[PDB]
């Protein structure tokens, strides 16, 4: 009377194929998807690697960035105070060690 | 199209809502009739009842006849004894046959857990109370938030952090 | 016995026809104490439901 | 040559509700639409089927009432409503509304139509997965329904 | 209205109650010092008012069976607020005694109260203050679900054929009936239980149990719904518009010698 | 289909078709096939169906309740009116008795309205749960249809199954129409007046063993009984041929005609029509009678 | 309003109110019960305005401070 | 003689206290709003 | 607990007021059988 009997024992269904997965792949979505996923695959990855064996003993010749000059070594004068205290950049490890930076340690709790 | 994009009939507005040829498919058809949308590959097991089941505390709410009448099976290789029935679409009273097949999906764990959650605890109106521990470590949390606050309030304003004190 | 509907054809006066509260003339203190024993009996029987399940599945 | 089973859908209560019964459910919360501008151009202007109703009685008659049903609690007040334009001189704007008792014949006299809005109680088997997999007779439900009926039953919220 | 209370604690000169309404808001020393302009008359029954209305009564006063009824108890905002209201009552009450003495076999009664208005905003049908839970059992039903679907416009909509939504075939069976009578030796099928639908005609009347059988008398209250914006009603069968009209300037006519007194200003 | 906001079930749009394409070959398979059939007029079928003696259409059940009510607030009607005291002349304690045999039957009233009641509310019970009182295969067409789109077949066979699940005292059956009966077969209406007969007999002897203003009143209350109940079994009950026969205005016949065919239309018609026609030379319409005995009656 | 314990014990599925014994409170962590009174939202006008009282009455010190 | 309630019982009286649609503005048979200077304010007036 | 009402039997509240009974509420205290069978006690 209850839909709770086909919860409680489903029917079992019989295939012809040796498992749902490739019955499942005969669907020409799952095949697209899968065409996508190969494409993917086969195209960019094994290129990508490709290129770094090809240019495996070369140089890396860009030339770098010019970001702060020699005359505005003191940006301006402009303040430079970090919500950490001291004035490296977040990620700046080794200028850190340089500041301590993590000397000012608070209390586990309120106290 | 714009209609198709936002799940509707599409150029043709007399047209239906579902495709399952591209994973759209009726969930409400297939909890009640079973997915008939697989009714041309798929057939049907006719020939270990769920009589050995009438104990149990869940199952023993059904007569015995309604468990003598359900057979089962192992639901892994195929019993090279059973016939092969072809499953009929726009037909909505072969999915409830007892004359086939079955399998005892009553020790999946959801199965289980449902039913724990029915038949293996004190009912709480509030799922948050069902768990009690939990809900004792939120209002905790929740004090602890109060006070942390009160106390950040306190010290940023008056300029004494409480730590020399 | 309380476990029927009142069938017409079986009445023989019309004070029959209207349902009987036993506890309608309880005090409040003897009616609460009669709910919290109820309470207390139905804990018991869920807790000893909530034992048969755990333990069978 | 493989077997196949589709993971059943193990939720109870109000989703069993809905998959024990989805004509019932699905009237409940099945949406209907109304005419827009040219719809009601369009149908203002078309013609009776016969001529039965210059004899017979209009649906809304005082013996061929508009009976409609809801659902909640017994004798409790029915909402109910028109969609306005039940009459040559009633608003037509917006839908009006009316909480009426239950089980009486009620009369519009905006419209002239006389309507039995009442009510059936939606009682079901706890869904817990104890329901009932074959018929089942009259002595379990009359317990259950005597109980509801003399001390009433928790509200599926 | 309002009930004040206890007169007595509120009459006296000082009291915190007074003092606490000068703090916050309610009272001053414009009442202390001008009661006639900010008290004035107050708010009340007014005795005069009342005798006037009831000295003003035919004799209708006697034969009206107000004084048992459960209403009662508002006899003298009644009698102050509606001018006439004996001689109305009285038409009332001999109304529903000649419905009683009628020759019909079903008497129905028109009732009338707060619900009996209509509204095109939800919130306009519930008791103040609301409710903490509302439409806990689902919003309202539309008369007009029971109301055939426009079908042509449903087929044009879906590029349907529509052409014989008309022309139907017709259905002669036994199979199609479930109500079966035998009369007179003529086995006739007609119609179908269809369920609670089918039961409203008994669930809305109640019997007198001492009518006999072959003069029975129903008794049945029809609730009446307005909209109280409209201005026109159409009561259908119950009352046909012309006699509405003639019952309008009856009503008129005779609610005047209780009108002609007082100006609305 | 990364989304689905399908809903329970979609909506049904009805497929109209048409009134079915018989050939001629199929044409003359269906008129072999079909009984001896007589087409009736809609006034024929109105009068079989009427509304005659059960004005509100009040089940079996129903019926019975009410019956059982008046009868066992009669056995106890005695015992509230036992011992009434009021000040006052005969008059007054008279209305004063009347006022507690209202105040009795008002009580009485209202324990009926409570049992119709709760046997509405099971049976409204019956409804909101059809497909777990039903079996295979009704269950499903039960499941997925609504009555009205339901085939023919299936919605009468779910609605007797549903019914008959009840027990019998709960079972929502129209009660018989004694006119209607009475009206369509000739015996039962004599039946019906023997019975009637045979209690106001009964009644005047019971009366008769009393003392002697009560004899009176109780006498002319039976004389109007038996006249009402005669009246409501068959009102047009002295429209008999021989009074047919002694009638020889056309006005006089034309109402009988009318009261005839507004009861039940039967021969007497015949009989009324012919007296008619002869008195006033309406050959047509006595050709007409004749074929209508040939054929209608 | 009063508690409707009575009727929730006695009713159709008592085993949804066990947990009543626990620390809980009715109006707010309890299954609604079909025969439960109908809550208002602000109970002292709710109360007060059928006597024909305001809900706060400024001679009561009580009252006047809140 | 008391019989268990039902919402049509015999002893149910009409709700005319409980306000429901409290902005309304009451139609049907109605006086002119006459206005004589120095007489008494007519109770359904919105002067008092 | 305070005062726990006992059983279920309709009571007149905010979501349900009853259908009013007008014959009982003109005919207050007068009888009905006056009417409805003149001339019998
Ligand atoms: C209000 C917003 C209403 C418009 C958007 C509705 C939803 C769009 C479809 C969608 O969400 O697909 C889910 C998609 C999977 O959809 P699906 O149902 O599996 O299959 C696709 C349909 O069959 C549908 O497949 P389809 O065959 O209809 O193709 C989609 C169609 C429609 O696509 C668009 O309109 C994309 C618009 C973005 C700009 C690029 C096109 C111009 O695309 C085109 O026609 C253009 C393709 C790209 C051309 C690029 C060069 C130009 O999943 C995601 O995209 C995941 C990320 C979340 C997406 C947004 C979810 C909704 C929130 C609001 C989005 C508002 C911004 C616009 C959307 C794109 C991001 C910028
Ligand atoms: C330092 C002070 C220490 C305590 C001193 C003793 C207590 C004084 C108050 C008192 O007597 O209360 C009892 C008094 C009830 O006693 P009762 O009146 O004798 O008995 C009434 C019945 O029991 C029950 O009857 P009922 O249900 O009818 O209740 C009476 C009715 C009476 O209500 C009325 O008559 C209407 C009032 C509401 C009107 C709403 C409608 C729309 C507006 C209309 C226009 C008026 C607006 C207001 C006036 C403006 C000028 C025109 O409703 C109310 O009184 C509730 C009104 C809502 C007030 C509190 C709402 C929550 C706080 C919201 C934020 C507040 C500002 C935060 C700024 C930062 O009031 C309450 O219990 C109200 C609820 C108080 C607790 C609220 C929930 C806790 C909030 C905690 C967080 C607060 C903010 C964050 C702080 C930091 C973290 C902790
Ligand atoms: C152009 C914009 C149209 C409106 C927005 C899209 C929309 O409502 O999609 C509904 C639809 C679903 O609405 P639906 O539920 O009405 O459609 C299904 C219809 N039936 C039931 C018949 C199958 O949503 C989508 O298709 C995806 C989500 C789009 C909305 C994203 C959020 C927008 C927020 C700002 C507004
Ligand atoms: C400036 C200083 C403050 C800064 C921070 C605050 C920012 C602004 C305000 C934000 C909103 C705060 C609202 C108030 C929260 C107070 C705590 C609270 O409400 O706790 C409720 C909680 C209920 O617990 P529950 O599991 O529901 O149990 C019910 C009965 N067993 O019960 C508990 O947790 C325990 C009881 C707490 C009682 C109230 C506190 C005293
Ligand atoms: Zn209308």
């Amino acid at each position: 009377m209850s839909t709770n009997k086909n919860v409680f024992f489903p029917p079992a269904l019989h295939l012809k194929e040796n498992s749902i997965f490739q019955y499942k792949f005969k669907n020409l979505a799952v095949r697209h998807d899968a065409a996508r996923l190969g494409i993917i695959l086969a195209g960019p990855t094994l290129f990508y690697w490709f290129t770094v064996y090809y240019f495996k003993g070369m140089p890396n010749g860009l030339p770098p960035v010019l970001l702060n000059p020699f005359v505005n070594r003191n940006y301006r004068g402009q303040k430079r105070d970090m919500p950490w205290g001291t004035d490296c950049a977040f990620l700046d490890t080794k200028c850190h060690e340089e500041k301590d930076t993590w000397a000012k340690r608070g209390p586990f709790f309120i106290i | 199209m714009l209609s198709r994009l936002l799940h509707g009939p599409g150029s043709d507005k007399g047209h239906g809502y579902f495709h399952p040829d591209h994973g759209l498919v009726d969930s409400a058809a297939q909890n009640i009739r079973g997915p008939y949308w697989h009714a041309e590959n798929m057939q049907f097991m006719q020939q270990e009842t769920a009589a050995q089941s009438s104990k149990l505390p869940v199952l023993s709410a059904q007569d015995g006849k309604t468990l003598q009448k359900i057979q089962l099976t192992d639901g892994s290789k195929v019993p090279k004894a059973a016939t092969l029935v072809k499953w009929n679409p726009k037909s909505v009273h072969q999915w409830h046959s007892d004359d086939i097949l079955r399998v005892d999906m009553t020790k999946h764990p959801e199965w289980v857990r449902t039913m724990r959650m029915f038949h293996g605890t004190v009912w709480r109106h509030r799922p948050e109370f069902r768990h009690p521990w939990f809900s004792r470590g939120s209002r905790a949390s929740g004090i602890i938030m109060l006070v942390f606050g009160a106390v950040a309030y306190g010290e940023i304003t008056f300029g004494k952090r409480l730590g020399g004190v | 016995h309380e476990g029927t509907l009142v069938r017409i054809s079986q009445v023989k006066k019309l004070s029959e026809l209207q349902l009987h509260f036993n506890d309608s003339h309880l005090g409040e203190s003897e009616l609460a104490a009669k709910v919290l024993g109820k309470l207390r009996k139905l804990e018991a029987e869920v807790l000893a439901r909530n034992q048969a399940f755990n333990e069978a599945h | 040559d493989s077997v196949h089973v589709f993971r059943p859908e193990f939720a109870q209560g109000k989703f069993r509700i809905d998959l024990d019964q989805p004509a019932k459910q699905n009237k409940l919360q099945q949406q209907i639409y109304t005419l827009t501008d040219d719809e009601r151009e369009m149908y203002e202007d078309e013609p009776y089927i016969g001529v039965d109703h210059l004899y017979e009685a209009h649906k809304g008659s005082k013996e061929n009432p508009v009976v409609v049903e809801a659902i909640g609690v017994h004798g409790n007040d029915v909402f109910t409503g028109c969609l306005g334009g039940c009459h040559k001189d009633a608003a037509d704007a917006v839908a009006y509304y009316t909480i009426v008792p239950p089980n009486t014949l009620a009369v519009c006299i905006d419209c002239g139509i006389h309507f039995v809005a009442r009510i059936n109680e939606q009682l079901t088997f706890w869904p817990d997965g104890t329901q009932p997999w074959e018929k089942v007779d009259f002595k379990a439900v009359e317990g259950f329904l005597y109980k509801h009926y003399k001390y009433g039953s928790p509200l599926m919220i | 209205g309002t009930n004040p209370g206890d007169i007595a604690l509120n009459s006296k000169r000082f009291t915190v109650g007074k003092f606490v309404a000068w703090a916050c808001g309610g009272w001053g020393l414009k009442d202390w010092i001008f009661p006639s302009l900010f008290i004035g008359r107050g708010d009340g029954p007014d005795f005069d008012r009342i005798v006037k209305h009831t000295l003003q009564s035919s004799s209708a006063i006697e034969k009206v069976n107000w004084f048992d009824s459960p209403f009662a108890c508002y006899t003298e905002w009644f009698v102050e607020h509606f001018p006439g209201f004996f001689d109305s009552r009285y038409r009332f009450e001999m109304s529903a005694k000649t419905i009683l003495a009628n020759k019909y076999p079903i008497k129905d009664f028109p009732v009338v109260d707060m619900r009996s208005w209509r509204s095109s905003r939800l919130f306009d049908l519930f008791e103040v203050p609301h409710p903490e839970h509302t439409f806990v059992f689902g919003g309202p039903v539309l008369l007009n679900t029971e109301a055939k679907r426009a079908e042509r416009l449903e087929q044009e909509w879906h590029g349907k054929d529509g052409t014989f939504v008309d022309v139907h075939p017709l259905n002669v069976a036994t199979e199609s009936h479930t109500e079966v009578s035998v009369i007179g030796g003529i086995k006739v099928y007609n119609g179908v239980w269809q369920g609670g639908k089918d039961s409203w005609k008994r669930d809305s009347a109640k019997p007198e149990l001492t009518a006999p059988f072959h003069s029975p008398i129903w008794y049945r209250n029809m609730f009446i719904v307005k909209n109280a914006d409209q201005l026109v009603e159409h009561f259908g069968e119950n009352l046909s518009d012309e006699t509405w009209q003639e019952v309008r300037k009856e009503h008129l006519a005779f609610h005047e010698r209780f009108h002609k007194d007082y100006s609305f200003a | 289909s990364a989304w689905n906001f399908q809903e329970l079930m979609e909506s049904r749009i009805p497929d109209y078709k048409g009134r079915p394409n018989r050939s001629g070959a199929e044409l003359e398979q269906v008129k072999a096939a079909l009984p001896k059939i007589e087409f009736m007029t809609s006034y024929e079928f109105d009068v079989l169906t009427k509304t005659r003696s059960n004005l509100t259409k009040e089940y079996s059940y129903q019926r019975d309740m009410r019956l059982k009510v008046t009868e066992l607030m009669l056995d106890e009607a005695p015992h509230e009116l036992e011992g009434l005291a009021v000040e006052g002349d005969a008059a007054l304690k008279q209305l004063a008795e009347l006022k507690a045999l209202q105040t009795l039957t008002e009580y009485a009233g209202d324990l009926l309205e409570g049992q119709n009641q709760i046997v509405q509310r099971v049976n409204d019970f019956v409804d909101s749960n059809p497909v777990y009182l039903l079996d295979q295969p009704l269950r499903e067409e039960a499941r997925w249809n609504l009555l009205p789109e339901m085939d023919h077949k299936t919605r009468s066979l779910v609605r007797t199954e549903l019914r008959d699940w009840l027990p019998a005292e709960y079972r929502q059956t129209r009660a018989v129409d004694l006119q209607q009966v009475a009206a369509f077969s000739p015996p039962v209406k004599a039946d019906m007046f023997r019975a009637i007969e045979a209690r106001a007999k009964d009644a005047e002897a019971e009366i008769r063993s009393l003392p002697p203003a009560e004899q009176a009143g109780l006498l002319a209350l039976v004389k109007d009984n038996v006249a009402k109940s005669k009246a409501f079994i068959d009102p047009t009950y002295d429209i008999t041929p021989e009074a047919i026969n002694a009638c020889n205005d056309v006005d006089a016949l034309r109402a009988m005609a009318h009261r005839v065919t507004e009861y039940s239309g039967d021969a007497r018609l015949l009989a009324i029509y012919g007296k008619a026609a002869q008195l006033t030379g309406d050959t047509a319409a006595q050709a007409i009678l004749k074929e209508a005995k040939d054929l209608v009656f | 309003h009063g508690s409707n314990l009575y009727n929730r014990v006695h009713g159709n599925l008592p085993q949804l109110y066990v947990e009543q014994l626990y620390n809980t409170d009715e109006i707010l962590d309890t299954v609604p019960h079909s025969s439960d009174p109908v809550h208002h939202m602000f109970p002292k006008c709710a109360a007060a305005s059928p006597l024909g009282f305001r809900p706060y009455d400024n001679n009561k010190l009580w009252d006047a401070f809140v | 003689l008391h019989a268990d309630p039902i919402f049509n019982g015999s002893k149910v009286v009409r709700s005319i206290q409980m306000m429901r649609s409290y902005h309304r503005l009451p139609v049907g048979p109605e006086p002119p709003h006459l206005k004589i200077r120095g007489a008494p304010l007519h109770p359904w007036s919105m002067y008092t | 607990l305070g005062h726990m009402r006992v059983g279920a039997l309709w009571q007149s509240n905010a979501n349900s007021r009853g259908l009013p009974n007008l014959l009982k509420e003109v005919m207050a205290a007068e009888p009905i059988y006056p009417y409805t069978h003149p001339g019998l006690s």
